[PDB]
């Protein structure tokens, strides 16, 4: 049993967005399907219960329903605004072995920013780490709204991927992110290749420049 | 319950005269493909008699 | 009105055992179920265990069956959770929430305690200057940062020029290394005013083990800038 | 009067892609429409004439229709294989002053080589040719499937394009090309620019390489 739920889905502020919590091998009319809400850096809270009743302290926006035609649940969030940016979950006593299965977790965002063009500032390595047994690489694609990145690493000879250490972006008030991938390659085998590039095909801007071992 | 003899209960395609089908693909009763977990609207094509 | 606080986390190596505690104030601790909920960093919510009212009936999921021992106490209105034989996948934020009724949702949650399972060694971090040799001076603006690597704790406050620089700071979260280490990054763009005139020295800071250095910036002086 | 025709077209062995030939004045149903095929290095030959019919010898895969909507024509060339990769032309008697008007041609090819990024190799001048004032600029690139070479030139301070001229590529062994560029130089003005970069955006990287004028 697994509560299928999309990873991330949102819309422009002002529409009505719904989230599906389709089960796997359990009758929809078995128990009640509830929903939660967790803010980044805090504890989750209950937003609905029994799929039809609303707790005291919730505006008249979250409206739950039940769709027995496909054994799934929904949540009509009318009037999408900035305070709705949170992580929702699901709960249902679905199991003959006394085990509760939670939802996947939808990362509802605010699709208010129309478009943000990213920028990449390729940085070559330094001399402090290249002394004996260290080597790094910086790409630093920043100033982009869509957090979904498409960073790729290949030294013109093979898709080198074992040893990639990418950093998650940071949320800012300007609706901009900053991705920085650190490809940890082999220090002693630097002579195997002579060019390392950062080819990111993110929507808005793309670069494919490379570096040099010794200039 | 005779477990050696089985039969096909329901199928998504009408078998033409003189045509067999040994495939055991999980039938989908008009829903999302369950990848064979025998859950929502997805069942085993064969069925055991006795 | 109901207050639920917990403490007693930390981090150790696999094989040991820990114990959490959650009190109760604002409701009768006799007719309400209890259930623990964990949340791994980056992963969604899950379920741990559920205890009866008095403490007789106990149920756990198969992944944590046996290695977890949940037991409440109605005398002082407290809840405990001791889990021996810990492992790597047990790293999560364990919550202690009160249940309204068994066939229903949870009413009030806790506060959260970051409990991770990793203990390799206490190694101080190292700063590496992001020298913009030629890819940040030909066309457009310029930028340069510093990499923090090989640090067991994360009390890192990345500064520049011992706190002189105020704007342009871009702090990045830490990323777990292979065995036990971590790696966080930082960068700041220069407004084409301190390329070779004013040297922007990145100042890392690590509190536990005598780590406070200021690596002088050297943007590959053998090149143009 | 002029006969319009697409310049180039390329696809993979499979379905058919017709070639259009739209007129400019008069009617298309007033005279016949012929289609010739010119093999590279030989004399042209007639494939289809009187598109409503077809002659002998040529397989029936080559078909064509008449479009009297906007005075145009179509040549549905079916069965795209290696023995059909050649040029085609349009022809239709329209001139009332006893003039036979022809088309422009096409570059119908196939797809057999995989996608690869062309390497950037710049060749600086030498000293033997630099006796008093004489030199050339060679930015020959290789390892590229498409023949639509798009390069640029910039002496590190300005996109110099005076006297822009490219080198015609030739068919290599395994169906490749050797398209280069030959930009005009400054014989008595070598001290004006101490650097020369060769930019290229031929569906790939855009890294430029600089050299020294005379050293």
């Amino acid at each position: 049993i697994v509560m299928t739920q999309p990873h991330s889905v949102s819309e422009s502020p002002g529409k009505t967005v719904t989230i599906s919590c389709t089960r796997s091998s359990g009758s929809i009319a078995s128990n009640y399907v509830q929903w939660y809400q967790q803010r980044p850096g805090s504890s989750p809270t209950t937003v609905i219960y029994e799929d039809n009743q609303r707790p005291s302290g919730v505006p008249d926006r979250f409206s739950g329903s039940i769709d027995s035609s496909s054994n799934s649940a929904s949540l009509t969030i009318s009037g999408l605004k900035t305070e709705d940016e949170a992580d929702y979950y699901c709960q249902s006593y679905d199991g003959s072995n006394h085990n509760v299965v939670f939802g996947g977790g939808t990362e509802l965002t605010v699709l208010s920013q129309p478009k943000a063009a990213p920028s990449v500032t390729l940085f070559p390595p330094s001399s402090e780490e290249l002394q004996a047994n260290k080597a790094t690489l910086v790409c630093l694609i920043s100033d982009f709204y869509p957090g979904a990145v498409t960073v790729a690493w290949k030294a013109d000879s093979s898709p080198v991927k074992a040893g990639v250490e990418t950093t998650t972006p940071s949320k800012q008030s300007n609706n901009k992110y900053a991705a920085s991938s650190y490809l940890s390659l082999t220090p002693e085998q630097w002579k195997s290749h002579r060019s390392y590039s950062c080819q990111v095909t993110h929507e808005g801007s793309t670069v494919e420049k490379t570096v040099a071992p010794t200039e | 319950g005779n477990y050696n003899y089985l039969y096909r209960l329901f199928r998504k395609s009408n078998l033409k005269p003189f045509e067999r089908d040994i495939s055991t693909e999980i039938y989908q009763a008009g829903s999302t493909p369950c990848n064979g977990v025998e859950g929502f609207n997805c069942y085993f094509p064969l069925q055991s008699y006795g | 009105e109901v207050q639920l606080v917990q403490s007693g986390g930390g981090l150790v190596q696999p094989g040991g055992s820990l114990r959490l505690s959650c009190a109760a104030s604002g409701f009768t601790f006799s007719s309400y179920w209890m259930s623990w909920v964990r949340q791994a960093p980056g992963k969604g919510l899950e379920w741990v265990a559920n205890i009866n009212q008095d403490g007789g009936e106990k149920y756990y999921v198969d992944s944590v069956k046996g290695r977890f021992t949940i037991s409440r106490d109605n005398a002082k209105n407290s809840l405990f959770l001791q889990m021996n034989s810990v492992r790597a996948e047990d790293t999560a934020v364990y919550f202690c929430a009160r249940v309204w009724y068994y066939y229903g949702p949870r009413d009030y949650w806790g506060q959260g305690t970051l409990v991770t399972v990793s203990s390799a060694s206490t190694k101080g971090p190292s700063v590496f200057p992001l020298a913009p040799s030629s890819k940040s001076t030909s066309g457009g603006t310029a930028a340069l940062g510093c990499l923090v690597k090989d640090y067991f704790p994360e009390p890192v406050t990345v500064s520049w020029n011992s706190g002189a620089l105020t704007s342009g700071v871009h702090t990045f979260p830490a990323v777990l290394q292979s065995s036990g280490l971590y790696s966080l990054s930082s960068v700041v763009t220069v407004p084409s005013s301190s390329l070779g005139t004013q040297t922007y020295i990145c100042n890392v800071n690590h509190k536990p083990s005598n780590t406070k250095v200021d690596k002088r910036v050297e943007p590959k002086s053998c090149d143009k800038t």
